[PDB]
C-alpha cells in the first residue's frame, strides 16, 4: 500500500509542477502593452499554429487523475482500520488463554 | 407566609454589591489586579507628601 | 409635535370615533369592501 | 478616503461577520492566504479593496474590523480555521468569562476591563484611516453577553467622537420564541440605554428568514450557513454604493438623513427581493415590475409586522444590477398610485431611489440563484409597534411578581432602572400613536 | 482558563466517580495507563477544563476521593483504572462510619477537615480560574451527608463567588434499607437547601422500571446504573468542552433555570433508549427524539411530573442537527399542552445545541427540568420522620453523640415551609 | 479580456491540486506511523513463546 | 454589455497635509 | 500652543483623524510689555507674594443632543441629566459636550 | 575625536557591559579573535570603531571600558569565557570582599584601597584620550555592592574633573519587587550622596521590561538575555549619533542642556517603540505615525508612570533608518494637537529631534524583528512622584521601627545621614510639585 501511495503522489506532483510553470509564463506575458518594450518582428510559421489539446479533453485528464488519487486514499483508510482491529483481537485472545 | 411578598421585599431592599476595578492585558490576558497595581494607581494623595 | 393643541384634540377625537372599524393597537386600516 | 470599520460583539455576531468576509474576499479575488497573484495592485492600499482593507506594502489585506469575544471557543475556532493569516492576530480579542444573559453583569462586572483594549484598537486604526464614513456594529438583542458590553462601548465611542454615523443591525426577538426568558429584560435594558445615543437601529428575525426559506427557496433544513449568507449579501448590497459606481451614488449618511423622521424613532425594516432557487428561477423571468411588487408584497418581510397593520413614512430602495431609469420611475409611480399601500399624509415624496449597474454575486457552493436584478429595501412604517406591545405585556406580567430579579440585585443593580424602563417604553408607544394619528 | 475540581465522597461516590471518570477517559481517547493518542484534535485542545497536565503527556484527574472505610479505596484502586488517581488524592480515616450522621458530622470529620481542605485548596492554587466544584455523593449516604455538609459549609466562605453543583441519589421511597435513613435525609436536606445552587435528585426504583421497560436485560448491575447517571452528567457538561454554537456555562444555565433563592432542585432525563430489536427498528429522527424526550416513561428521577406542572425546561442536543426542527418541536409541545406549563412564566423552554456527537451514536440529547413534581419525595420523608420521631425512636445514639431535639425541630420547620413554598408558587 | 479569463480559470485548478496533495502527504505520514507501531508489536510477541 | 468587472482607480487622496492627484492609468473596469 | 498662519489646510483634525477637537487656537495678541522680572528662586519656587494658578487643577448620561421636540418636562430633565457632572465637565481633556435645540409650545 | 569612556561597577554591571560590547562588535564587523578580516582598516586604531576602540599596531581593538567588581566570580567567568582575547586582563579589576548590601561597607570599609587603582587606570586612559566628551557609568540603586562604590568613585572624578559630561544608568527599584530589604536604605543613601555631582541619570524597571517582553515579544519564559539585548539596543541607539551621520546630528551635551530644566532633578525616562517579533511583523506595516503613537501609548513606558496623571516638560525623539522630515513633522504636529498629552504651561516647544539614515541591526539568536524604522524617546514628566513616594513611605515606616540600624552603627555610621536623606526627599516632593503648579 505504501508503494502505491507514493507512486500516485509523484505523478500528481509532476502535473502540478507543469501547471505552475505555464501559469507563471502567461502572467509574465500579460503585462505587455502597445507602447512598451518586448516588441519585435518574428515571422509567421506553423509551429505557432500547432495544436495539441482541447479544453474538455484537458479537463477530463485532470478529473481522472484526481479521482484516482481519491480512491487510493479511501483504500488506505480501510486497510488501516482492519489492521487495528486484528491487533486488538490478537492481544485479547492470547491474554485469555494465559489466564 | 406570603413568601411572594417576602421575596418582593427582599429584592426591593436588595441594594447592591459593588465591583472592584481590575483590568486586562492581552489576547487571553489574565484578570491582573488593578487598584494597587503600581502601574496605574492613585497614590499621591496622602498627608505626608513633601512636608 | 402637532403645532396646535386644537389639531391634537381634533385628530384624537377623529381616531377615537373611528376606533371600532380600524384593525389592530386598533390603528391599522380595516380595508375590505 | 472611503472606508468604514466593523465591530463584532457576541459569539452571535462573530459568525455573521465570518460569513461576510467569506464573501467579501471573493469579489476582489483575494486568496485565503491574504495575497493576490503577483500583479501590481498593492502599494499604500489604493484600489477597490481600500474601503474595507488597508493593504500596505506588506501585500496583506488588513480586515478593518475588531472581533471581541468573552468565551474563547468559537473565536478560537476561527483562529484555527482557514483565514487565520487573514485576520489580524490581536484584532481577535478573547475573554475568559461570560455575562450569562445578565445585561448588568456585562455592563458592570466584566465590561470595565476590555474597554481599554477596544479603545486602543479603534484609535490605532483611526490613525491610518482618512475618510472613515462610519462603523458597523454587530450584536444581538437577546444578548447572552452582547448586551452590556455593546451598550457601554457604544456610549464610550459616542462620548469620545460625536460627529459621525452609527448604524445598528440586530437579530430581533421572536414574537413567540425565546431562547432565554431573560431576553424580555435585557432587550429593553439595551433599548432604553441606547436610544439616547443610537443613530439608526435596524432589526431582522430568524423565524421569518426560515419561513421565506421554505416557502420559496425549497430548503427544508437550512442553517446558519444559509442565514449568515443572506445577511452578508444584505450588508454587501448596502455597501455596494462605496464598492461600485452607478448612475448615482448614495451614502449611509444619506440613509440617516432621509429615513428617520424624528429624534427617537429610528427603527426601520430590511428586505431583499429576488430570493429564489436556481431551478425555480430557470423557467421564469425576473424584471423590474414583478421584483418591486414582490419586495412590497406583505409576505416577504423578515419581521412579523404586517404592513397593513401599519402606515408607511419612508422608503429607500437600491437597485443592483442592470436596470434603467425609465421603468424605475414608471414602476414607483404605479406603486404610489396603488391603493392598499397607505402612506401617511405628510410625505409627498418618500422614495429614495438608488441605482448601480454592478450585478450581485453568488457565493461559490452557496444556495441562491443567478440574478441580474436585485433590489434591497429599507422601509420605515408604523407597523412596528405590534412587537413593542408584545414586549410590554410580556414584561409587566413576568416582572410584577419579581421573578429572577434577585440575581441582578445581588450582582449590583437596583430596581430604579427597571422602574424607569417601563415608562420609557410607554412613552414610546404613546409617541407611536401620536405620530401615526393624522 | 476556567476549570473544575471534582469531589467524590461516600461509597456511593466510590462507585460513581470511578465509572464516570473512566467514561470521560474513553470519550477523550486516553488509555487507562495515561499515554495519549490523538484522533480528535479538538479533544486534544480542550482538556484543561478537567485534566491538569503531567509530564510524559499524562493528564491527572483533578478529583479527590474521600471516605472512612479502606476497603472501598482498595477496590477503586484495584479496578480497571486504579493507576489513574494520585496517592495524594486519597485522604481517609481509620474508624468505621456506620451511617451515624451525628458522628459523621462531628466525631470523625472534625479532625480530617484540615487535611481535606489542604489538598483541595492545593489543587485550587494549582489551577487558574474555577467555575466552582461538583460533588458526587448520596444524601442518604451514611457517610455522605456527614462529610458533605461540613465540607460544603466550609467551602461556601472559602470561595463565595463560585458554582457548587451537587449530584446526589435520593433514598428509595419503597425501601430505605437503613432505618435511621429518614433521619439522615431530614438532617442533611436543611443545610443542603440552605447552601446549594443546583442539586440533582435521582431515584433507583424508576431506574429499575427502566430496566424492565427499555433495558430488558434481565440482570443489571449497579455499575450499569452508574453508567446511566454518568452519561447524564457527561451530557450536561459537554457544552463547555467542545465547539459548536451554544451557550455552555453552568450559571448561564442556572439563572435561566432557578426563579428564586430557595429554588435549587432538578431532575435529569436521558435520550433514546433502545431494546434489542428496536436498534434495527428505530428511525433516528428529531420527532421521535422529542417525543420520548418528553415521556413519563423516560422520566426516571422522582415520579411522573404528570401530577405537577413544569416551571422550566432546559434541553441539550448533541450531534449534527439544525434548529428549525427543535424550534417547531417545542412550539408543538407548548401548543399541545399550554395548560401544563405555568402561566407565571411564558416561553419556559430553553435549548442548546452541541455539534460534537458522543462516541458511537449520532443523534443524542438530554434533559434537565424544574417542575412542581417534587412535593412527593420530601413529603414522604416528612411522614417517615414524624412517625419514627413520634416517640423518640433511636434517639439515644444521637443524644449520646451530642445532638439534641431542637436541631430536629428546625430541620422539620425548614422542610414543611419549603413544601408550602413550592405549592403556593405553583398555585 | 479573454486572456485574463483564462488566467483565473487556471488559478482555480492550481489551488485544488495543492490542497489535495497536502492531504495525501498527511495520510502517508499516518500510515507510516501505524506501520512502525505494528513492527514493534511484532517485536514484543516473541518472549512468551 | 459584455463588461463584467467595474472597479475605479483611486486617483485622488491626501496622504499628507496637501492633497495629491495621480496620473490616470486604469479606466472603467481596469484597462 | 498658539496657531500657525496662512497655510491653514495642512494642520487640522483632517489629518489627525481627530474627532474630539484639539484646542482653541489663535493668532491674536497685542504687544506685551514688561521686562519679565523674576519671581522664582533657583528651581521654580515662585516667590510667595506673587500669585499663580495656585494648584487649581494641581495636576452614560452625557449625550450630544438637540432639544428639538421631546416632551417639555423630559427636555428639562435632560438638561440636568447632561449637566451636574463637573467631573465630566471640567478638565482631563476638558470633557465637554455641546447643546442645540428649540423650546416647546 | 568624538569618543567617550565606559565604566561598569558590580555583578549588576558586567552583565550588561558584556551584552553591550557583544553587540558593539557585531554591527561594526569584528571577529572575536580581535583582528579584522582580509580587508583593511587596521592601523593606529582610527576608523569608525575608534570612538570605542584603539586597534593599534598591536592589531586588536581594545574597548575603552573598565570593569570594576568587588567579587571575583563574574570577572573570572568573563575572563574564562569567550571574549577574553579581546579583553584587557587587568582593567577587569576584581576585589576580595563584598560590601554585603551595606552602603557604608562599600563607601568606607573597601572603597579606600581600590579607588586608587581605579583612578590610576582612568588617568592612563585619559592621557591617550583626546576628545573625551564623557562617560557611560553603569550601576544600580538596590545595589548588592555597586551603589556606594559608584557614588564615591563618582565623587573622586567629579572633584578632579568638572568640565565634561557624566551619564548614569541604574535599574530603578522594582515598585513591589525586592531582592533586598536594605534596598530603600542603600537607594536613598546613593540618592542624597549623588544628587549634586551627576549630570543625567535615566531609569528603567526590569519588571516592565518583562511585561512588554510578554505583551508583544510573545514569550512567557524570557531571560535576562532578552532584557539585556533590549537595553544594549538602547545604548546603541544613543551612540548612533557618534557612530554615523545623517541630515542632522545631536550630542550628549545637547541632551544635558535640553532635557533637564533645573538643578536637582535630572531624571527623565526612556522608551523604544518598535519592540516587535518577526512572526508578528510578518503581515503588518511599520511607519512614522503609528510608531509615534505606539511609543506614546501609556503602557509602553518601561517604568510605572501615567501620562494622564503626569504632565510633560520635555521630549527628545531620535529616529534611525529611512525617514523624511515631512512626515516626521506631520507626526509631531499630531502629537502636539492631541489632548491626552498635557504639556506644562512652561515649554512652548518641547521636542528635540534628531535623525540618522542608518537602520539598526539584528543579531543571530536575537529575538527582535528586522525593522526599518527606529525611534528612541526620552521624556521628562511629572508622572514620577509615586516612585519616590513609595520609597519614602516604606523607608519611613521601617526606619520608625529602626531595624538594621545595628548593622550600620556597628560598621561605624550613624543616623544623621538618614536624617539628611529624609529632608532631601521631603524637599524633592514639593520640588516636583510646585513647578507643576501653574
Ligand atoms: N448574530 C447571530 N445570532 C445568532 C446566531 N445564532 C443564534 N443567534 C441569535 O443570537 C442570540 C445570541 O445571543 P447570546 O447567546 O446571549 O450571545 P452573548 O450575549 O454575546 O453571549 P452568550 O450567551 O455566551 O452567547 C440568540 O438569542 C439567537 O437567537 C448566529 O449565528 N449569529
Ligand atoms: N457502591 C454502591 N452503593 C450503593 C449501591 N446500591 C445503593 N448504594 C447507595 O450508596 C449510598 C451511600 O454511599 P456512601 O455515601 O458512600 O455511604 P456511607 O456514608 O459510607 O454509609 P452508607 O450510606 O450506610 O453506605 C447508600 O445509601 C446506598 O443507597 C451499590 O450497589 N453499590
Ligand atoms: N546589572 C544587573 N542587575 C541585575 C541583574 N539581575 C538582577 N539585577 C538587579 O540588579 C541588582 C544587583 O545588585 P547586587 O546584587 O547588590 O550587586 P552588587 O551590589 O554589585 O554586589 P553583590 O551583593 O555581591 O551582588 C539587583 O537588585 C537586581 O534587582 C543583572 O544581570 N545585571
Amino acid at each position: 500500500q505504501i508503494r502505491l501511495n507514493r507512486e500516485h503522489k509523484e505523478s500528481c506532483e509532476m502535473n502540478w509542477s507543469d501547471k505552475v510553470e505555464v501559469y507563471n509564463i502567461d502572467d509574465t506575458c500579460s503585462r505587455y502593452t502597445n507602447e512598451s518594450t518586448q516588441v519585435q518582428f518574428y515571422p509567421h510559421s506553423s509551429k505557432f499554429e500547432e495544436s495539441a489539446s482541447t479544453p474538455e479533453t484537458w479537463a477530463k485528464f485532470n478529473h481522472d487523475n484526481l479521482l484516482r488519487a481519491e480512491r487510493e486514499r479511501l483504500a488506505s483508510v480501510n486497510l488501516r482500520k482492519l489492521i487495528d482491529c486484528i491487533l486488538r483481537d490478537t492481544a485479547e485472545d492470547l491474554r485469555l488463554q494465559c489466564d | 407566609k406570603n413568601f411572594i411578598n417576602t421575596n418582593a421585599a427582599d429584592v426591593i431592599m436588595g441594594v447592591a454589591k459593588k465591583p472592584k476595578p481590575i483590568y486586562v492585558d492581552k489576547r487571553t490576558g489574565d484578570k491582573h489586579d488593578l487598584e494597587t497595581s503600581g502601574l496605574f494607581p492613585k497614590y499621591i494623595n496622602k498627608k505626608d507628601y513633601g512636608i | 409635535t402637532f403645532p396646535t393643541e386644537a389639531d391634537r384634540q381634533r385628530a384624537l377625537k377623529a381616531h377615537k370615533e373611528e376606533y371600532a372599524v380600524r384593525q389592530g393597537l386598533r390603528m391599522g386600516n380595516y380595508t375590505h369592501p | 478616503m472611503r472606508e468604514c470599520i466593523s465591530i463584532h460583539v457576541g459569539q452571535a455576531g462573530v459568525q455573521i461577520g465570518n460569513a461576510c468576509w467569506e464573501l467579501y474576499c471573493l469579489e476582489h479575488g483575494i486568496q485565503p492566504d491574504g495575497q493576490m497573484p503577483s500583479d501590481k495592485t498593492i502599494g499604500g492600499g489604493d484600489d477597490s479593496f481600500n474601503t474595507f482593507f488597508s493593504e500596505t506594502g506588506a501585500g496583506k489585506h488588513v480586515p478593518r474590523a475588531v472581533f471581541v469575544d468573552l468565551e474563547p471557543t468559537v473565536v478560537d475556532e476561527v483562529r484555527t480555521g482557514t483565514y487565520r493569516q487573514l485576520f489580524h492576530p490581536e484584532q481577535l480579542i478573547t475573554g475568559k468569562e461570560d455575562a450569562a444573559n445578565n445585561y448588568a453583569r456585562g455592563h458592570y462586572t466584566i465590561g470595565k476591563e476590555i474597554v481599554d483594549l477596544v479603545l486602543d484598537r479603534i484609535r490605532k486604526l483611526a490613525d491610518l484611516c482618512t475618510g472613515l464614513q462610519g462603523f458597523l456594529i454587530f450584536h444581538s438583542f437577546g444578548g447572552g453577553t452582547g448586551s452590556g458590553f455593546a451598550s457601554l462601548l457604544m456610549e464610550r465611542l459616542s462620548v469620545d467622537y460625536g460627529k459621525k454615523s452609527k448604524l445598528e443591525f440586530a437579530i430581533y426577538p421572536a414574537p413567540q420564541v425565546s431562547t432565554a426568558v431573560v431576553e424580555p429584560y435585557n432587550s429593553i435594558l439595551t433599548t432604553h440605554t441606547t436610544l439616547e445615543h443610537s443613530d439608526c437601529a435596524f432589526m431582522v428575525d430568524n423565524e421569518a428568514i426560515y419561513d421565506i426559506c421554505r416557502r420559496n427557496l425549497d430548503i427544508e433544513r437550512p442553517t446558519y450557513t444559509n442565514l449568515n449568507r443572506l445577511i452578508g449579501q444584505i450588508v454587501s448590497s448596502i455597501t455596494a454604493s462605496l464598492r461600485f459606481d452607478g448612475a448615482l451614488n448614495v451614502d449611509l449618511t444619506e440613509f440617516q438623513t432621509n429615513l428617520v423622521p424624528y429624534p427617537r424613532i429610528h427603527f426601520p425594516l430590511a428586505t431583499y427581493a429576488p430570493v429564489i432557487s436556481a431551478e425555480k428561477a430557470y423557467h421564469e423571468q425576473l424584471s423590474v415590475a414583478e421584483i418591486t411588487n414582490a419586495c412590497f408584497e406583505p409576505a416577504n418581510q423578515m419581521v412579523k409586522c404586517d404592513p397593513r397593520h401599519g402606515k408607511y413614512m419612508a422608503c429607500c430602495m437600491l437597485y443592483r444590477g442592470d436596470v434603467v431609469p425609465k421603468d424605475v420611475n414608471a414602476a414607483i409611480a404605479t406603486i404610489k398610485t396603488k391603493r392598499t399601500i397607505q402612506f401617511v399624509d405628510w410625505c409627498p415624496t418618500g422614495f429614495k431611489v438608488g441605482i448601480n449597474y454592478q450585478p450581485p454575486t453568488v457565493v461559490p457552493g452557496g444556495d441562491l440563484a443567478k440574478v441580474q436584478r436585485a433590489v434591497c429595501m429599507l422601509s420605515n412604517t408604523t407597523a412596528i409597534a405590534e412587537a413593542w406591545a408584545r414586549l410590554d405585556h410580556k414584561f409587566d406580567l413576568m416582572y410584577a411578581k419579581r421573578a429572577f430579579v434577585h440575581w441582578y440585585v445581588g450582582e449590583g443593580m437596583e430596581e430604579g432602572e427597571f422602574s424607569e424602563a417601563r415608562e420609557d417604553l410607554a412613552a414610546l408607544e404613546k409617541d407611536y400613536e401620536e405620530v401615526g394619528v393624522d | 482558563m476556567r476549570e473544575i475540581v471534582h469531589l467524590q465522597a461516600g461509597q456511593c461516590g466510590n462507585q460513581i466517580g470511578a465509572k464516570f471518570w473512566e467514561v470521560i477517559s474513553d470519550e477523550h481517547g486516553i488509555d487507562p495507563t495515561g499515554t495519549y493518542h490523538g484522533d480528535s484534535d479538538l479533544q486534544l485542545e480542550r482538556i484543561n477544563v478537567y485534566y491538569n497536565e503531567a509530564t510524559g503527556g499524562k493528564y491527572v484527574p483533578r478529583a479527590v476521593l474521600v471516605d472512612l472505610e479502606p476497603g472501598t479505596m482498595d477496590s477503586v484502586r484495584s479496578g480497571p483504572f486504579g493507576q489513574i488517581f494520585r496517592p495524594d488524592n486519597f485522604v481517609f480515616g481509620q474508624s468505621g462510619a456506620g451511617n451515624n450522621w451525628a458522628k459523621g458530622h462531628y466525631t470523625e470529620g472534625a479532625e480530617l477537615v484540615d487535611s481535606v481542605l489542604d489538598v483541595v485548596r492545593k489543587e485550587a492554587e494549582s489551577c487558574d480560574c474555577l467555575q466552582g466544584f461538583q460533588l458526587t455523593h448520596s444524601l442518604g449516604g451514611g457517610t455522605g451527608s456527614g462529610m458533605g455538609t461540613l465540607l460544603i459549609s466550609k467551602i461556601r466562605e472559602e470561595y463565595p463567588d463560585r458554582i457548587m453543583n451537587t449530584f446526589s441519589v435520593v433514598p428509595s421511597p419503597k425501601v430505605s434499607d437503613t432505618v435511621v435513613e429518614p433521619y439522615n435525609a431530614t438532617l442533611s436536606v436543611h443545610q443542603l437547601v440552605e447552601n446549594t445552587d443546583e442539586t440533582y435528585c435521582i431515584d433507583n426504583e424508576a431506574l429499575y422500571d427502566i430496566c424492565f421497560r427499555t433495558l430488558k436485560l434481565t440482570t443489571p448491575t449497579y455499575g450499569d446504573l452508574n453508567h446511566l447517571v454518568s452519561a447524564t452528567m457527561s451530557g450536561v457538561t459537554t457544552c463547555l468542552r467542545f465547539p459548536g454554537q451554544l451557550n455552555a456555562d453552568l450559571r448561564k444555565l442556572a439563572v435561566n433555570m432557578v426563579p428564586f433563592p430557595r429554588l435549587h432542585f432538578f431532575m435529569p432525563g436521558f435520550a433514546p433508549l433502545t431494546s434489542r430489536g428496536s436498534q434495527q427498528y428505530r428511525a433516528l429522527t428529531v420527532p421521535e427524539l422529542t417525543q420520548q424526550m418528553f415521556d413519563a416513561k423516560n422520566m426516571m428521577a422522582a415520579c411522573d411530573p404528570r401530577h405537577g406542572r413544569y416551571l422550566t425546561v432546559a434541553a441539550v442536543f448533541r450531534g449534527r442537527m439544525s434548529m428549525k426542527e427543535v424550534d417547531e418541536q417545542m412550539l408543538n409541545v407548548q401548543n399541545k399542552n399550554s395548560s401544563y406549563f405555568v402561566e407565571w412564566i411564558p416561553n419556559n423552554v430553553k435549548t442548546a445545541v452541541c455539534d460534537i456527537p458522543p462516541r458511537g451514536l449520532k443523534m443524542s440529547a438530554t434533559f434537565i427540568g424544574n417542575s412542581t413534581a417534587i412535593q412527593e419525595l420530601f413529603k414522604r420523608i416528612s411522614e417517615q420522620f414524624t412517625a419514627m420521631f413520634r416517640r423518640k425512636a433511636f434517639l439515644h445514639w444521637y443524644t449520646g453523640e451530642g445532638m439534641d431535639e431542637m436541631e430536629f425541630t428546625e430541620a422539620e420547620s425548614n422542610m414543611n415551609d419549603l413544601v408550602s413554598e413550592y405549592q403556593q408558587y405553583q398555585d | 479580456r479573454k486572456v485574463g479569463e483564462r488566467l483565473e480559470d487556471m488559478h482555480c485548478w492550481k489551488s485544488e491540486l495543492q490542497r489535495e496533495i497536502d492531504e495525501l502527504s498527511s495520510e502517508t505520514d499516518l500510515m507510516m506511523a501505524q506501520k512502525l507501531r505494528l513492527q514493534r508489536a511484532l517485536d514484543a510477541t516473541s518472549v512468551p513463546y | 454589455s459584455t463588461k463584467t468587472a467595474f472597479h475605479r482607480s483611486q486617483t485622488l487622496n491626501y496622504r499628507n497635509g496637501y492633497a495629491v492627484v495621480r496620473r490616470p492609468t486604469m479606466g472603467i473596469g481596469g484597462d | 500652543n498658539y496657531s500657525a498662519n496662512q497655510y491653514e489646510k495642512a494642520y487640522l483634525p483632517t489629518y489627525l483623524q481627530n474627532w474630539s477637537p484639539a484646542r482653541p487656537t489663535k493668532e491674536k495678541i497685542a504687544a506685551h510689555e514688561g521686562y519679565t522680572q523674576i519671581i522664582a528662586n533657583d528651581r521654580g519656587h515662585l516667590l510667595p507674594s506673587v500669585p499663580r494658578s495656585k494648584a487649581s487643577p494641581w495636576g452614560i448620561p452625557p449625550a450630544k443632543v438637540t432639544l428639538t421636540a421631546r416632551t417639555t418636562t423630559a427636555a428639562d430633565n435632560l438638561t440636568k441629566w447632561i449637566h451636574k457632572n463637573p467631573d465630566l465637565l471640567n478638565a482631563c481633556n476638558g470633557l465637554r459636550p455641546e447643546i442645540s435645540g428649540k423650546p416647546f409650545d
